């Protein structure tokens, strides 16, 4: 038994990003060109996030994304109404804590 | 809780006087009066006996039942008492306890389990319990009730056998006759212990 | 013969006459290289330099054998670097003391050189290494101990010989602490030594000192760093490197009276130096009168026989005599030999043990029911115990005395015959040589060897290895291995002393798996890594041990002490069975629980209160096939004399100035000059 | 969570509890399963809804299992109602 | 050295699709690539049912 | 004599490996603890992967590799005997920043 | 061969020593042969015989006889029961009449409390360090047994042994027959009484946890002689020449014993086998007794009944021998030795490992079904006040195969009530699996789950043993002892 050892991700120091796909509202589960397009755009604005990070003056908290949904998470609650009614967008519910 | 650790024995006889059943399993039946159960620790002897409920009461442990349904968990102190007199362990329930609608529903059996001690369970024993003043089917009167000798000239004839479940409850199924074109008449008897 | 399946092999040489089999036993090892050192010593600095590289005994020279090499070889400097490579480095680690020493780096020959003090007080190391393999192969810790080098004494031209009587066994001594440094005594010559009689010089009388036919008289000799001791005729005749002073009144002991003298045993080296307080290195006897010998060789009369008469209730006007005199492991304490009469009148003599304790200056007399000849003389040795455990021979016989002379016998063959001169041809018995780990070699002048286990009463006749008409000795190499020696003269001056191994494990192992004895348990592990414990009043001493054995033998950890009870012990056990073999793990704590404050007599307290003691840890029950050392250590409360305190930035010497006075008056509690 | 002990030899790589649900398309169901040391198997499940709506079974079946075992097919039901214990009080404060 | 950790999002193939709901079908995903690489490993498992 | 475990070090004058020992005979277990340490030579300040030393430890049990096989489902593994790189000088992933 | 190595024991007489005994000599008053051990100060022992011996060392070295110094007029000098008071006194009772003995010293005291000529002197005997139980100590019965309840005089005391005084006779006024013994049990923390109304016999108790109640009652043939286990958890021998029986509770149920032969038990009625028992040595958890015929018995003593084996043969009895424990899985056979030439006495020992000898292919013992038993629990006692509850911990690993059931019982259910839950954590390395069981204790009345008739008053103090044991516990599981301690309420 090889026992008692370190983390993989911080022993080979390697930073790790986790992005889900929006959900739908749609009664089968499927999704469609517009739903894999919105997924699209999330995924390349956190990666421009990572590598825009290198700005030099340091921010209060880590997690470049915390610029992204700071301004937005004083309703999410709000938001969440809109999906499960289904009274929203493309019945596209796009989560804060997925990307 | 190890769910395939191995049970091979009953180690406990539990009997409510109203109804008698089968003597391999315990089953309970909940009316209108109290809840009523004596229950003793089987053993190589089978009969009750004096010393061992006496062994038992002296370490300071008396049985708990654990009565659980698909979404209710409940448990019941027997109480501990000298065994001075006593033959067997004795607890009564007030139907209040248990359910308090006494309205006709489909309503689900009970799983009764019977141990010495309930976090360190040492001895554990399954029952069932039934509701019977709330089961739909048990209401009515199916028909003209045949005696004995009377069913027993309907042998003959049968040719093939039906049952049935009530789905939320079992072991109130119904036993329904094909029989030969020779004979003639629906029959259909009904059972309430399994 | 070479192979490489494990196991028992018997091989045998089919020859005219019938030859015994012998079953070798061979094991896989993964250890299997050997760490090799050259000393150099520096007086200068008081210190040491050692030169350390790895050889392998299969693929060496001749001289990396023998130990008389100075640079490696081929094999022994490649495989050096090749173990470099790898990441493998020795260090020294001192043992009574946990001090380390590390190398340098790699020399231009294969070599790692360590600088080390001169001690005098830790002189037992090991040198180790890191768990670094080569091919599937490591290196063993060597095992070794150094202190001051001893000088050996040189030759004149024009001196004689000294001898033993014609046809008598030659002898042998060696010194008590670090061994390869000792005297042989011979029918032609006495050789002393400087290692294992690799290399020898003899040893000379001025003329005229001593007659001719004295010269071939000597009973016995003893060896000490300062000099040496000859018993010349019954009498004590001291040769140094300057002079050959005969010892007389003048020094306490009596002329053509003495019988004998003894020495320490077991290098209790670290107790003796810290005492602060010189004892006495050596003991003789005279039949009627013990002396103990201090260092410079003089010394005042220790006991007469007329106080131990009146000592042990005697009816006066009896025959009570000394024949021997031994020095026990307890390091302040010697035991005599009381041989007694009992109104005389017949051959049988009553054979008692008077124990002297020097510490409280007393006499204890202790339980014996030996009955012996007038003719039998006697020797008896101490086992390495904290308790009272003797054995006693007497040149046919071989007597014990085991658990606190309790099991009190004779030792005996399986056979019974309980005579070991109708086994060996009737032969004396020779030589006994005790050791660390506890078995014991007897040893006879037709050079036939028995063999003991101390705590064991059965002996075994082990097979034969030496010819019966050879002039031999047993003795120790640097390890604690024994080594038979071979002399014979009209030989090349270069041949005269060679010393060959004796493999004693595993003609034990072959004899065993003739029989078929077994250890009863797997292991006994324990943490006493010393010997030595001291410590105040405010710790404690805390003893782990643990035996592991088969599934319900049920045993257990005797713990024996031996001394002066002044303390207390509380033991935790903790049992667990496991694939059928049972642990038991038990932790021992030592520690007192005496108040001072607010009492009469703190100083009478605290002497009451203050002492050594001894402890040892065995198995329950244990017999032949177990190669367990049985742990015995000793503690002592009271101050070692060498621990005090001091205020910061003071020193005794940094800073330097001269003599100054003054006057002080008026101020005190009339005229002060100081 | 449920743990898995086994007391033969056992899957090692593959994990032996194969799951299913019945309506994967009210119930969003995570799951997590990790190995022990003496090849225990310990798996937790998070099971929550989806949008404003039914009922469902999640099945947890040991394939590798044997047919004379006590249990080995689990049939949790998930109802996406109210409990009948779920209701809303309003203390007076003055007892 | 960057991960990144994404789950398929299903979706029917557009075709005839003889069948009410369901025919054809396949999980898809975005492919990123950062600025500084030209090679990455994608390793793909299940999500536990 | 029968169970050891031995090290490798590449380059030892800047990695020390020490190995500590525990048995119990009754559970038939062995437990091992090795610990690699840096010896603070070997590299020079500089930035993220300028000063980057590549070195390596192996760990093996004596006599394992090649008759050892671990069965598993889906094949079988070799065991007793480990690889391991490491990489001395500055990790990836640190900044400084004006707080 | 088996069984024992015989060793003799003998110092002293290394020289002409003259050493001659003073006074009348010692002697017992029953055929049997008995070593009484003190409980805590292991090493001092009574060995009563045909001539008595008290050790202070472990029956090492020669003893002389105990002996009477004739300054005081003893009469007869028969021992009937002894008894060890806390600190360096024995009390003896000889022809009626009891006395003191500092060993110590060499000092004999007239006890002068006592004016009706007794017979047994009874009481318990706490060994934890402090100053609760050294008063628990403290509390003794005097009896005489066979006498008429209505007309006869039971003494106690509380200083000790210094004083007695009479005890009175208004509690005992509606009990007939003859007593048999009054005891301290201070497991359920009352006075019992034994009575004899006919060939059966039976408990009674005194104190308000069933005032005025019985036990079920059991054969009383010819007399008995009680034994208490040391460690107040109730367990009780009870033995005379063809009979024995075993108490688990504090008297209230009394039964029989079993014995085990391939596999099979059978209840063992002494009469009816046609044997008779003739040294009886009682551990903390263990019995045995050594049978005339040369025969050797041992047993485990728990709950759920007693299993008793026979030992391998080994010819032991010597009209002198008797075995006492010398420790858990170590019994001894001690032998004295007479010495005209000397006038003492030497002593035979055998050793008797009884865990080896319990290994034979012809008993076939199934080995221990629990791996591991260990708790912190043993070391010392513990205090309960009101409104307070307290914890306690232990570690069980059972076998690779078996499944054995734990079980917690309470010497005293009247005033302490307990809960245990035992929960599984972690697993070891070969896979069997740790169980950690934890017991919250705390007094009867605040949980709940008893009667009126069983609580038994909250005011007072009381004293109670809690036990963790297995219940299916096979024979040969020596040394894994259940766990025990001492809980003050
Ligand atoms: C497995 O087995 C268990 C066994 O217990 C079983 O649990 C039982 O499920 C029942 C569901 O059928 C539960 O009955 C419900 O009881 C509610 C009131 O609970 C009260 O709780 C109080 C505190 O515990 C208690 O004091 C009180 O006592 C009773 O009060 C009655 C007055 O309400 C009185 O008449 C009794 O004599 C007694 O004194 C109660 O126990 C009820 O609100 C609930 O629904 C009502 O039903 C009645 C008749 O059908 C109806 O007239 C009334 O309007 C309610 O209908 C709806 O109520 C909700 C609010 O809940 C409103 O919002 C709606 O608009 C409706 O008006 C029901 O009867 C029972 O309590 C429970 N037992 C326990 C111990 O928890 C499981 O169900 C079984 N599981 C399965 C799968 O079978
Ligand atoms: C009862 O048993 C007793 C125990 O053995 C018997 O004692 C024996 O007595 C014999 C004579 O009485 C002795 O024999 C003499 O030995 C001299 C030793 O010479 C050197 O020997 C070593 C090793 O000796 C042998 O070597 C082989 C080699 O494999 C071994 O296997 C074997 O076991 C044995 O040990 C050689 O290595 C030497 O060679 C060189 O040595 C150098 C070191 O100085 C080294 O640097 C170099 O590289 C060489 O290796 C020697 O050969 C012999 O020399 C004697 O022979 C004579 O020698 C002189 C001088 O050279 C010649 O002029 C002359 O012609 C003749 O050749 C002689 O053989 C025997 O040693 C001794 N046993 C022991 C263990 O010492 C006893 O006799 C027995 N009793 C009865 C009645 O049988
Ligand atoms: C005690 O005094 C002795 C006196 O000899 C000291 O030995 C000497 O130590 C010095 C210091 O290392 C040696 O000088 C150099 O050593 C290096 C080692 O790497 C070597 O490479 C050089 O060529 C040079 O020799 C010196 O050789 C050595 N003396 C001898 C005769 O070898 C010793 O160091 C002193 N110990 C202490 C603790 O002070
Ligand atoms: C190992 O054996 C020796 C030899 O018997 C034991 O020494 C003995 O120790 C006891 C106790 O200290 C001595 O008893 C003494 O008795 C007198 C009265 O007779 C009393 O006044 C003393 O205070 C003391 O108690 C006994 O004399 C002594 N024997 C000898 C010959 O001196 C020793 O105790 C044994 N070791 C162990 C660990 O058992
Ligand atoms: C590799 O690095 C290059 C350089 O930073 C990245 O290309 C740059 O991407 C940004 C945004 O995607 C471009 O900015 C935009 O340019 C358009 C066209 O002028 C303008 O309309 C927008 O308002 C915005 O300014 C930028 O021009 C472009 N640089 C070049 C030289 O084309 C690229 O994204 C990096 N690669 C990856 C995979 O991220
Ligand atoms: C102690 O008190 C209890 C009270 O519950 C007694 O229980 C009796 O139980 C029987 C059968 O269940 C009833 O018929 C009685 O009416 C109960 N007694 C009372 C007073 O209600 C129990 O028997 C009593 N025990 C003793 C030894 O007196
Ligand atoms: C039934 O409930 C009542 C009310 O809490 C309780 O007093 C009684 O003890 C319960 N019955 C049982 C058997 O526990
Ligand atoms: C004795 O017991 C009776 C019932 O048997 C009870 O009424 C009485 O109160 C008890 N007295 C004492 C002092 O315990």
């Amino acid at each position: 038994h090889l026992i008692d050892v370190p983390k993989k991700h911080h022993a080979s120091r390697t930073e790790s990003y986790v992005a889900l796909p929006p959900l739908v509202s749609e009664s089968l589960g499927f999704h469609n060109n517009n739903t894999l397009a919105v997924y699209q755009g999330l995924v390349y604005y956190l990666l421009w996030l990572h590598s825009k990070y290198d700005k030099p003056y340091a921010d209060p908290v880590h997690d470049p994304t915390w610029r992204w949904w700071q301004h937005k998470t004083k309703d999410k609650d709000y938001f969440f109404y809109l999906f499960s009614n289904r009274l929203a967008a493309e019945g596209i519910y796009i989560n804060m804590n997925a990307y | 809780v190890i769910h395939n650790k191995g049970k091979e024995r009953t180690y406990f006889s539990c009997s409510g006087e109203g109804i008698l059943t089968g003597l391999h399993t315990i089953k309970l039946f909940l009316t209108m009066d109290n809840l009523k159960v004596r229950c003793f620790f089987r053993n190589e002897n089978q009969s009750p006996s004096k010393e061992i409920l006496g062994l038992f009461t002296s370490g300071g442990l008396a049985p708990n039942m654990i009565i659980t349904n698909s979404t209710f968990y409940g448990g019941y102190y027997f109480k501990l008492t000298p065994f001075s007199n006593r033959l067997e362990w004795l607890i009564d329930i007030p139907r209040q306890n248990i359910t308090v609608n006494t309205d006709i529903a489909a309503v689900e059996q009970w799983m009764i389990k019977i141990t010495m001690h309930e976090g360190l369970n040492i001895y554990d024993t399954e029952g069932t319990l039934l509701d019977l003043v709330r089961e739909p089917i048990l209401q009515w009167n199916l028909g003209r009730v045949l005696t004995e000798m009377e069913v027993r000239d309907l042998y003959p004839e049968v040719n093939d056998i039906k049952v049935t479940k009530s789905p939320c409850a079992n072991d109130v199924a119904l036993i329904g006759f094909m029989m030969k074109p020779s004979s003639n008449g629906v029959f259909i008897g009904k059972t309430i212990s399994g | 013969l070479h192979c490489k399946r494990a196991g028992i092999h018997t091989i045998k040489p089919i020859a005219g006459n019938q030859e015994v089999e012998r079953h070798l036993t061979v094991d896989n090892s993964y250890i299997c290289y050997l760490w090799y050192f050259t000393v150099v010593d520096v007086y200068y600095n008081l210190s040491q330099i050692v030169t350390i590289w790895v050889y392998d005994p299969e693929s060496a020279s001749t001289e990396e054998l023998i130990w008389t090499a100075k640079k490696p070889s081929l094999s022994s400097r490649v495989l050096t670097k090749q173990m470099n490579t790898l990441g493998q480095r020795p260090f020294i680690f001192t043992v009574e003391k946990r001090l380390t020493y590390h190398p340098g780096p790699l020399t231009s020959e294969g070599t790692w050189v360590i600088h080390l003090p001169m001690s005098s007080d830790d002189i037992a190391k090991v040198i180790r290494g890191n768990k670094v393999a080569f091919q599937d192969c490591f290196i063993a810790n060597l095992y070794f101990m150094l202190t001051y080098p001893m000088t050996i004494i040189s030759e004149p031209p024009g001196y004689e010989p000294l001898t033993v009587p014609p046809g008598s066994p030659l002898m042998l001594s060696w010194d008590t602490c670090i061994s390869t440094f000792a005297l042989l005594a011979t029918d032609q010559e006495t050789f002393q030594t400087n290692d294992s009689f690799q290399t020898w010089t003899r040893v000379r009388a001025p003329p005229g000192i001593l007659s001719d036919a004295q010269r071939h008289s000597l009973r016995d000799v003893i060896i000490f760093d300062q000099g040496t001791l000859f018993l010349v005729d019954g009498t004590v005749y001291l040769r140094t490197e300057d002079e050959f002073t005969k010892l007389d009144e003048s020094r306490g002991i009596s002329e053509t009276g003495i019988l004998g003298f003894s020495k320490r045993r077991w290098c209790q080296i670290r107790y003796l130096y810290k005492l602060a307080s010189k004892k006495s290195i050596l003991i003789a006897w005279s039949k009627t009168t013990v002396y103990a010998g201090y260092a410079t060789f003089r010394f005042v009369t220790l006991t007469d026989t007329a106080k131990l008469k009146d000592f042990l209730k005697l009816p006066q006007t009896d025959t009570l005599e000394v024949m021997s005199v031994e020095y026990l492991w307890h390091p302040l304490e010697a035991a005599v030999l009381l041989s007694h009469c009992s109104v005389c009148t017949t051959n049988t003599r009553n054979i008692r043990i008077v124990i002297y304790s020097a510490i409280f200056q007393t006499w204890t007399l202790q339980d014996f029911e030996l009955q012996l000849p007038k003719e039998a003389i006697l020797e008896f040795r101490f086992l390495y115990s904290a308790m009272p455990d003797i054995i006693m021979w007497d040149q046919h016989h071989v007597y014990y005395s085991y658990k606190n002379f309790t099991v009190v016998g004779t030792i005996s063959t399986p056979s019974g015959e309980t005579n070991l001169s109708s086994l060996s041809q009737g032969s004396k018995i020779h030589q006994v040589l005790t050791d660390r780990i506890g078995n014991v070699v007897v040893k006879m002048e037709n050079n036939v060897m028995f063999y003991i286990k101390a705590d064991i009463t059965e002996a075994v006749i082990l097979h034969t290895w030496v010819n019966t008409t050879a002039k031999t000795v047993v003795l120790f190499d640097k390890s604690f291995e024994v080594c038979i020696l071979y002399y014979n003269e009209n030989l090349d001056e270069k041949y005269q002393l060679q010393t060959q191994p004796y493999p004693l494990i595993l003609e034990l192992q072959s004899i065993n798996k003739d029989l078929g004895d077994w250890c009863p348990y797997l292991a006994f592990q324990h943490n006493i890594h010393s010997q030595f414990y001291h410590m105040d009043k405010g710790e404690s001493l805390t003893i782990w041990s643990q035996i592991v054995y088969p599934e319900n033998r049920g045993l257990y950890i005797v713990v024996e002490h031996y001394g002066s009870s002044v303390m207390t012990w509380t033991q935790n056990l903790e049992y667990e069975i496991a694939s059928g073999f049972c642990t038991k793990t038990m932790i021992t704590r030592f520690f007192q629980t005496t108040n001072y404050e607010l009492v009469d007599n703190y100083y009478q307290l605290q002497k009451e209160n203050t002492g050594l003691m001894l402890l040892q840890f065995r198995p329950s029950e244990f017999s032949r096939t177990c190669l367990t050392a049985k742990p015995v250590f000793e503690i002592d409360v009271g101050c070692d004399s060498s621990k005090y305190i001091m205020v910061r930035g003071f020193n005794k010497s940094r800073c330097q100035r001269r003599d100054f006075s003054y006057v002080i008056d008026k101020e005190l509690l009339d005229n002060l000059k100081v | 969570q449920f743990k898995i002990i086994p007391k033969a030899m056992s899957t090692f790589p593959i994990p032996p509890v194969s799951m299913v649900v019945g309506n994967p398309g009210l119930v969003e169901v995570k799951t997590q399963g990790v190995f022990d040391l003496n090849e225990n198997y310990y798996l937790d499940i998070h099971v929550s809804g989806r949008f404003f709506q039914g009922s469902t079974s999640i099945a947890l079946v040991l394939w590798e299992g044997s047919s004379k075992c006590y249990a080995i097919t689990l049939l949790p039901t998930i109802k996406s109602s109210c409990s009948y214990l779920r209701t809303m009080h309003h203390t007076p404060g003055r007892h | 050295n960057v991960q990144i950790l994404m789950e398929a999002a299903p979706m029917r193939s557009t075709g005839y699709c003889p069948a009410e709901a369901m025919c054809v079908l396949n999980w898809y995903t975005p492919m990123p690539f950062k600025n500084g690489s030209v090679v990455s490993s994608v390793d793909i498992y299940t999500n536990g049912i | 004599k029968k169970l050891a475990i031995a090290v490798t070090i590449a380059d030892p004058e800047c990695l020390s490996v020490t190995v500590t020992q525990d048995v119990l005979l009754n559970r038939n277990a062995v437990i091992n603890k090795i610990k690699v340490i840096d010896k603070k030579r070997c590299s020079e300040q500089g930035m993220i992967g300028r000063n980057i030393k590549k070195t390596s430890m192996m760990l093996k049990v004596l006599g394992a590799p090649g008759n050892c096989i671990q069965r598993t489902y889906l094949g079988g593994i070799i065991q007793g005997f480990k690889v391991v790189p490491i990489f001395i000088g500055c990790p990836p992933g640190k900044r400084l920043a004006f707080d | 061969h088996t069984l024992c190595r015989v060793h003799t024991v003998r110092t002293g007489k290394v020289f002409k020593s003259n050493i001659q005994l003073q006074g009348d000599p010692l002697f017992y008053a029953f055929p049997n042969t008995f070593v009484l051990k003190n409980v805590c100060k292991a090493d001092i022992s009574v060995y009563l015989g045909q001539k008595v011996f008290l050790t202070i060392d472990n029956f090492e070295s020669s003893l002389l006889p105990l002996t009477v110094p004739k300054s005081l007029a003893v009469g007869v000098p028969s021992i009937t029961s002894a008894h060890f008071v806390s600190g360096s006194l024995v009390l003896f009772v000889i022809s009626g009449k009891g006395y003191s003995y500092d060993y110590y010293e060499n000092t004999w005291r007239k006890l002068e409390g006592i004016s009706e000529p007794v017979s047994h002197i009874s009481g318990d005997v706490c060994c934890f360090k402090g100053s609760f139980c050294l008063e628990l100590s403290n509390n003794l019965f005097a009896y005489l047994r066979g006498g008429q309840i209505p007309g006869t005089n039971i003494y106690f005391s509380d200083n000790g042994g210094f004083s007695f005084q009479l005890m009175n006779t208004d509690k005992l006024s509606h009990l007939t027959g003859t007593l048999g013994g009054i005891f301290h049990l201070h497991s359920m923390s009352q006075v019992g009484v034994l009575m004899v109304e006919n060939n059966l016999g039976t408990f009674h108790y005194m104190e308000y946890p069933l005032n005025h109640s019985m036990g079920i009652a059991f054969s009383y043939k010819n007399l008995l002689e009680v034994i208490m286990k040391p460690y107040q958890r109730g367990f009780m021998v009870l033995w005379n020449q063809k009979s024995i029986l075993v108490s688990s509770n504090s008297g209230q149920i009394v039964e029989h014993v079993r014995l085990i032969d391939q596999k099979i038990f059978t209840d063992l009625d002494v009469e009816h086998a046609n044997i008779n028992i003739y040294s009886v040595a009682s551990n903390a958890y263990e019995l045995a007794f050594l049978v005339a015929e040369d025969h050797l018995y041992y047993g485990s003593q728990s709950y759920m009944g007693t299993y008793v084996i026979k030992l391998p043969h080994q010819p032991l009895w010597s009209t002198h021998t008797s075995i006492y424990f010398e420790d858990i899985g170590i019994l001894q056979v001690l032998t004295p030795v007479a010495d005209p030439h000397f006038a003492a006495y030497d002593f035979d020992k055998c050793t008797v490992n009884v865990q080896s000898s319990l290994m034979d292919e012809k008993l076939a013992l199934q080995p221990c079904n629990v791996e591991l038993l260990e708790s912190t629990m043993i070391n010392t006692m513990f205090t309960i006040d009101m409104n307070s509850k307290l914890k306690l911990s232990a570690l069980m690993i059972p076998r690779k195969g078996e499944n054995p059931t734990p079980l917690v019982m309470v010497s005293n259910p009247h005033a302490l009530g307990f809960k245990a839950n035992l929960n599984e954590f972690g697993n070891t390395f070969d896979g069997n699996s740790k169980y950690k069981l934890d017991i919250e204790l705390k007094q009867q009345h605040h949980w709940g789950n008893s009667d009126f008739n069983f609580t038994a008053s909250i005011k007072r103090h009381a004293i109670s043993s809690v036990t963790v044991d297995i219940a299916d516990k096979t024979l040969s599981c020596v040394d894994l002892k259940p766990l025990s301690t001492l809980i003050s309420v």
